[PDB]
């Protein structure tokens, strides 16, 4: 080819219109580069408007653009670098090393846009992921290949929950993980960088069982939108071409919605409900569909979602609610009660809690736990006002066990040796099932309530009984 | 039928006449429409985006739309000076401000002209309005206290340097007073030494009347704190572009402190008024999206602004601008677009509740809706120990209190909570324009948490606080010196304090 | 300002054209040359509407312009600059629109005030003449500004005639009087 | 050489002119089209180019013929000001509509003017006593301040303002400006008569008051520049004559409304609710052209017709920003019958600090607020479960609060007729004392209805005697 030169005609926000010459038209979803003293400004071609004039979205700041500035065309969608070198190296939205390790790239690049896998490709999972977080394991079992979803309030240690998952699950599994952050704070970025250097998952003398794509919200809305796509393609490379299983992580997908809403309005599209982009559904859909367990590989997404003002009747959480396999609700109240995990067990729902899938014993035990807690919640009203004493002997035993169970949920997190100090505990799936069964039978109703509080397994609970006894 | 901005008849007839201008399509251009303080000039094709353009009237205007023939230059002045067909000559400079230590003791307008008129700014540099946020690599984790001197703020939602903590709450709830308290406590460091242990405070006032600002400077001059503060102001009268530009140039002033490696704190009151200003600016620009009444990209504006405050590494000279946004909530509607956006950006919320203001906590901080994500790592080590279950007690108090107003026969446990809880809220109660030293917040929280005040009658709690401090000042002033000096409570100190508190239970 | 500002988009072109050729004079010449190329443009079928319609670039349009100035080399140059303008603004569907408008401005400049006498049937030449005389001797066309008057036949009007010009009309048709009469006896 | 033009368009009362001359009057210049009904004053507001300005039309449009001669008056309408303004009711154009004949002009000043500098400002703090019980206790006014009402029913707003004029402006001796933007002609006539009667206007005598009156029937555009005119008259007294003034503005919601009306026509895509996308700037200029400079102290009183009583509407919200103190008046308190209808939980003043009105005053007010807030808090519980079935401690509070609520009443003097009760005006010093006693439950032992619609504590005692019979 030869340079495809365009001249800017209008800089008005992220929208920058370019005037390519005849017979050298670009194509929808190409990537244009404009040489700047800021490096290369990348413009994603998003419309043709007529007479060789495209309307493109900026990915870098639009300050100091001089009218009629020559615009090269790469000729295709933003081409990232992919490799096993992506692991343990941090790259910004346009795929450029912000870890400052210089060139990252194996032998390949890939486009950021990629077609969803076909009906034929799909292969259904049934494997049960272990998080070691007991409440999650029993009462909302996760599945390997799943599309796990961390619906919750405003950053409610939201990062901490995710960090624990990365700390435990990533080292534990042999697969890769991909951490993609959509406009997450640069304070949070520095913490994540430091934290995974500390946990050594990111080891800069060796390999890393995770790659990082940290997106920062100082980047314009367009870059905020298509950071997700960049990360997604890295996961595809792992899934497909490296064939391995993955454990994708995206953060926070409400930011993905917000970013998209902004460039819809910038594109002039009439906004839908609560201002959210008219293309909201299909954009969410494109992201979600792309992530799936195929026969080429398996990718297990954990997508954080921020439920604005804790109202999930707001369309943006609700749209995401459909697309995600294994929902998890983190509640401020439960956090405030001092229970970390902040996961509210009765409000979390995982459709992987199907009786056959987790086995009948697991199912039955978990049904009993669910009933016991639900009874306890119902009884909270009676105990509070009407009084504790009017409760039946049966009710009282159920309440006493429930308070123990409630605080048996409370287990420490290893990455909250910083946010607490108590070392975390990875508890086997089998061990959790066993331990909850025991409690329900009241085999450990000779153990103090506080000796269930903020400790791991049954072995620990028994040990802490001795400690409290002393 | 198409109507192009080049179909203006004077342009059009000139083209037909063959001969047409050039160079007035580079460095000059002729106004052709102008009204609403938004000009549209024909020419200027050497203009760079965000540049400052000198109207021949003498108005200066940034250029925010570069349209396919007519550059839309937002005036910084009234349009009663500007008039059609004027020439504008490109300044050739994107906006920049003088930055220096001379801003200490200066009220300044957006373009950095002393509006207090204490004569020329001693400017150690000039800077540019937009400066991209420092990276992950420049950052280093927070480890620096900021003690506002408000007991609830420090204890419950501690603030550290670099942090983004959003003050949110209803209109004119003495919004300024919450912020002013922090500034006043920075007197304690100001008197002291080690300039990077001093917060040089920048109070940014957007959309506020001159009288309000003038009162603030009087208060600050009364507390002699203008001797370390900068007031950047953009009063309501001052132009909407100047108002839009005001936070970003305040930020630049802050960065100069950061650059020096010093620590500083920027109060952005109100970002909401910036958003209104940007709403009017955008709509006057013909900027297409309504956005629910605030244009799309307002989140981009706020996000870029806020991320320019950070705690930097020691290879970045350990700088740290700390930011405090102030957001008015229209009927407490946090699902309003501007409030939603800001909440995400920030690392804390400091919700203020009106009912509690009336209930007598003044300032009142609804601790349920207040969070500090970063949390303790800037809370004094001692103060962390004492206030450990202060959160639990309050949380229990909240549940119990709901039951309590139905006033049925109380569970003994609940009325223990109720009695303790009532005292705790009263203990928290703040007195406007009067910070408190942390060394003397440690005793009060110890006493309360160790239930010494649970017994003491609710009415005379207010008396007790004052007296207890006086008593310790008289008798255990050695202990106070130790709390100040060592900042974590030893076993001996805890016991000493316990003995002192116990003695003061009966007075 | 131009004799009669018709206003309207595409007439901004006409206005511009008018004043541009007014200050250099030779407006009749411009108009005549424009008419001549316009007429042979309509009488050339490809680029009679089948290349007057947009589907062409700036560049492809420009090469159409180059062919146009081959069609009658030397027009009046102002209208050759007008062709450039039209190419650049990429309008050519409103080419005849401008032509008509420039004519209106031109013949207004001439002061040739064309009118019309719509009627149901072709009228007598004595009728034509008598009406023309009357109209010249009326306040409406005092004369000083030349009178052209065209009787046109419209079937819709049933009897009588309506004289029109200057937005001043005398409507003395039969159809309207019948309408009013019918209406008043339907009351 | 007067700039001639033609009227290109008449789309509503936002006429557009096309000046034939290359001379172009600048923005905020004024043009006179000589009307066969008089003249029409228009004010240039945009230049749309091609020598076509777009002009706000300040008098009632009709009979406009497109092409009509324009004449350039140049600059904003320049009113005539002087001491001679005192004792005149003047139209938007500044011509006496009370037919006192043309003002003997001293200095004529343009209606638009830049707002005084930050340096010019000086912060006052002197108490201005009102004598209204609720005002004095809860939100003490200051002299030079910017006082605010946020009423929803203008029937109440006008009365409130009238009371303020009745008290404050007789005590005040300096000049005073009444500017009534878009208010009822009948009400305006009442004021004119009343003022003339109370001698403040003495037409044969001298008047220490001047009046500008803008009727709500006047076209929206006229209403827009009524305000600016009044601010100019005020500025002349404040600055040029140096005198300490007073200013009353009611209804300043109409200033906002007028802007919203013109905005669409001007060619501005309206901002939220409907308010103009220029709302902040326009409001800002107006409220910063009202100031207490170091050359004078102008106590200003602003009355806001909150539409639908929704304070959350942006237009009332942006009014709240520029006021030193506000005393929101609401329908609920009106339903409770209490005149004054001031919300006691929705009033604030910058002067409510104890450093100003003393700790004892502040403490008394604190208890009132807390008690009433409790009372509001238990309103739900009171309805669901009997008030009898509330806690003993609470029942005392409830009884006290019911008394406090009733106590807050005070018949007005101006509306002594309307209330039908001879007016009550009570000293601030007396008020603090009276409430202090009541809070100490001293007079808690006598009928709740004895506190209802009556003034001072002594009166309550007397009304107990009346009730006892």
């Amino acid at each position: 080819s030869t340079p495809i030169t365009g001249k800017v005609t209008a800089v008005i926000g992220a929208i920058v219109d370019v005037h390519f010459e005849q017979s050298e038209l670009p194509a929808i979803l190409n990537a244009l580069e404009i040489k700047t003293p800021q490096g290369k400004l990348v413009l994603e071609v998003a419309q043709h408007l007529g007479e060789n004039t495209v309307r493109t979205i900026a990915m870098d700041g639009t300050e100091g653009l001089v009218r009629g500035e020559k615009v090269l065309d790469t000729g295709g969608p933003i081409s990232v670098p992919v490799g096993r070198e992506t692991l343990g190296r941090i790259i910004n939205v346009i795929g450029e090393p912000i870890d400052e390790r210089g060139p990252i790239k194996s032998k390949l690049r890939k486009p950021i846009h990629a077609d969803p896998p076909s009906f034929a490709e799909q292969s259904t999972s049934a494997e049960i992921l272990e998080t070691g977080i007991k409440v999650v394991d029993l009462l909302a079992p996760y599945a390997r290949g799943g599309k796990i979803g961390l619906f919750g309030g405003a950053g409610v240690g939201k990062t901490v929950f995710i960090q624990e998952l990365i700390n435990n699950i990533a080292k534990a599994h042999g697969g890769f993980s991909v951490f993609t952050g959509v406009g997450e704070r640069t304070r949070e970025g520095n913490d994540l960088y430091r934290e995974m250097k500390e946990t050594g998952v990111i080891n800069l003398e060796g390999e890393s069982k995770v790659a990082l794509v940290f997106g920062q919200m100082n980047e314009p809305p367009g870059a905020r939108a298509r950071v997700a796509l960049t990360g997604l393609t890295i996961a595809e490379y792992f899934r497909d071409e490296e064939g391995q299983d993955v454990l994708l992580f995206i953060d926070n997908i409400f930011r993905f919605t917000q970013a998209g809403s902004e460039v819809s309005a910038l594109l002039g599209r009439i906004p839908s409900a609560v201002g959210y982009q008219p293309t909201l559904a299909t954009d969410m859909g494109l992201l979600q569909e792309r992530i799936t367990t195929t026969k080429k590989g398996s990718v297990t997404s954990v997508q954080a979602v921020y439920v604005p003002a804790d109202d999930l009747t707001d369309p943006a959480p609700a749209t995401t609610f459909a697309h995600l396999d294994a929902t998890t609700v983190l509640s401020r109240g439960i956090s405030e009660l001092g229970i970390y995990p902040a996961v509210d067990p009765l409000d979390s729902k995982s459709r992987l809690l199907d009786a056959a899938v987790v086995g009948q014993e697991h199912y039955d035990v978990a049904s009993k736990v669910q009933e016991t807690l639900q009874t306890y919640k119902s009884l909270q009203d009676i105990i509070a006002i009407l009084g504790m004493d009017e409760l039946s002997e049966q009710d009282k035993l159920t309440v006493e066990r429930a308070r123990k169970i409630q605080r048996f949920l409370s287990q420490p997190f290893a990455v909250a040796e910083v946010f607490t100090g108590i070392p975390g505990k990875l508890v086997r799936l089998k061990d959790t099932v066993a331990s909850f069964k025991a409690v329900l039978e009241g085999k450990y109703d000779n153990i103090p309530e506080h000796a269930f509080y903020m400790v791991g397994g049954i072995e620990d609970v028994v040990a802490k009984a001795e400690k409290l006894a002393a | 039928t198409k109507a192009q901005p080049t179909e203006v008849s004077s342009i059009l007839e000139e083209r037909i006449k063959g001969v047409s201008d050039e160079a007035n399509l580079n460095e000059t251009g002729r106004v052709l429409a102008v009204g609403d303080g938004i000009a549209r000039v024909f020419g200027l094709n050497n203009i760079q985006a965000e540049e400052l353009v000198e109207f021949s009237s003498g108005v200066k205007g940034m250029a925010l739309n570069l349209e396919p023939g007519q550059v839309g230059i937002v005036l910084f002045g009234s349009d009663r000076l500007v008039k059609e067909g004027e020439l504008v000559k490109r300044t050739g400079n994107i906006v920049d401000v003088p930055v220096g230590p001379g801003l200490l003791g200066r009220v300044v307008d957006a373009l950095g002209n002393p509006i207090d008129g204490k004569g020329p700014i001693d400017a150690a540099g000039r800077s540019r309005a937009q400066v991209k946020a420092p990276g992950i690599l420049p950052r280093r984790s927070v480890h620096e206290p900021v003690q506002t001197g408000l007991k609830a703020v420090d204890a419950l939602v501690p603030i550290g340097r670099g942090q983004r903590e959003l003050i949110i709450g209803d209109r004119q709830t003495g919004k300024t007073a919450v912020a002013l308290d922090t500034i006043l406590n920075q007197k304690r460091w100001n008197n002291g030494s080690d300039e990077s242990k001093k917060l040089y405070c920048v109070y940014v006032a957007v959309g506020q009347k001159r009288s309000t600002v003038a009162q603030l400077v009087q208060t600050l001059e009364q507390h002699d704190a203008m001797k370390y503060s900068i007031i950047v102001a953009a009063t309501a009268s001052e132009a909407a572009p100047l108002q839009y530009l005001a936070p970003f140039t305040a930020a630049s002033i802050g960065e100069w402190f950061r650059d020096n490696g010093k620590h500083a704190l920027i109060v952005y009151d109100d970002l909401s008024k910036q958003a209104v200003a940007y709403r009017q600016l955008s709509l006057l620009l013909r900027r297409p999206p309504g956005r629910e009444a605030y244009p799309g990209d307002v989140f981009y504006l706020h996000s870029r602004l806020l991320e320019r405050a950070a705690k930097l590494s020691e290879k970045e000279g350990s700088g740290s601008l700390t930011a405090l946004p102030v957001i008015e909530t229209q009927g407490g509607d946090v699902s309003a677009y501007i409030p939603t956006n800001v909440i995400s950006i920030t690392d804390g919320q400091i919700f203020l509740e009106a009912e509690l203001f009336y209930k007598g906590i003044r300032p009142a901080i609804n601790v349920g809706l207040s969070v500090s994500r970063v949390g303790s790592a800037a809370q004094v080590k001692a103060l962390k120990q004492v206030a450990g279950s202060l959160k639990l007690f309050l949380a229990q108090y909240r549940e119990v209190a709901a039951f309590a107003q139905f006033g049925s026969d109380l569970d003994a446990s609940t009325k223990q909570t109720l009695v303790r809880g009532e005292r705790l809220t009263q203990l928290l109660k703040q007195n406007q324009y009067s910070p408190l030293a942390t060394e003397e917040q440690v005793p009060l929280i110890y006493a309360g948490v160790n239930g010494h005040l649970d017994g003491i009658e609710l009415s005379r709690i207010g008396e007790f606080e004052s007296s207890f401090l006086s008593y310790l000042k008289s008798n255990h002033n050695e202990l106070l010196t130790e709390i100040r000096e060592k900042g974590e409570l030893s076993k001996e100190l805890l016991a000493s304090l316990k003995s002192a508190t116990e003695s003061f239970v009966a007075t | 300002p131009p004799p009669v500002r018709l206003f309207g988009v595409e007439g901004t072109y006409a206005t511009a054209l008018y004043q541009a050729a007014a200050k250099n004079s030779s407006i009749d010449a411009a108009f005549q040359s424009l008419q001549k190329v316009e007429s042979t443009v309509k009488k050339n079928p490809k680029l009679g509407h089948l290349l007057l319609n947009p589907a062409l670039s700036l560049k492809d349009r420009n090469s159409v312009i180059d062919a146009i100035v081959e069609t009658h080399k030397n027009l009046d140059g102002y209208v050759v600059n007008l062709l450039k303008v039209l190419s650049e603004n990429n309008r050519l569907g409103c080419f005849e629109k401008i032509a008509s408008d420039f004519g209106v401005l031109n013949d207004a400049h001439n002061g040739l005030l064309k009118g019309t006498v719509t009627s149901a049937e072709p009228l007598d030449p004595k009728s034509f003449k008598r009406i023309e005389k009357a109209l010249s001797a009326s306040k409406l066309v005092g004369q000083g500004k030349s009178l052209k008057l065209e009787n046109v036949v419209k079937p819709e009007i049933k009897g009588g005639l309506i004289v029109e010009l200057g937005d001043k009309t005398v409507d003395l048709s039969i159809s309207t009087k019948i309408q009013k009469l019918n209406k008043v006896l339907e009351d």
